[PDB]
């Protein structure tokens, strides 16, 4: 289970190579799920499966 | 030999198949989007209600 | 991916009992028998 910046869900957090634009927060998939998030404290692209 | 030239550039001849694959993922998509709809309730997130 | 979000809400896509390599044996056999 997790919360990032108030965003909540449950998934398997991994290292991911998808590349955000700096101001961004979430990633998302076609289905309006929350697919990928960026760790606030250490910026890194974390998948959510 | 004519057959293989047709397929080489023909996207349409498979329209029958391509439609079937589409229409499923279509209704599959729409099925998913319905998880984001309020349906009259105050939110579409289960826990946030 | 599309399958992933689907896979995530309870939507699962079971595998077709016959893999494409199997279908390609049938459509080989029928095709090799007819010849």
């Amino acid at each position: 289970n997790f919360n990032f910046n108030g965003l909540t869900g449950t998934g398997v957090l991994t290292e991911s190579n998808k590349k955000f634009l700096p101001f961004q927060q979430f990633g998302r998939d076609i289905a309006d799920t929350t697919d990928a998030v960026r760790d606030p404290q250490t910026l890194e692209i974390l998948d959510i499966t | 030999g004519k057959i293989q030239d047709s397929l080489s550039s023909t996207a349409s001849a498979l329209g029958k198949l391509q439609d079937v694959v589409n229409q499923n993922a279509q209704a599959l998509n729409t099925l998913v989007k319905q998880l984001s709809s309020n349906f009259g309730a105050i939110s579409s997130v289960l826990n946030d209600i | 991916d599309l399958i992933c979000a689907q896979k995530f809400n309870g939507l699962t896509v079971l595998p077709p009992l016959l893999t494409d390599e199997m279908i390609a044996q049938y459509t080989s056999a029928l095709l090799a028998g007819t010849i």
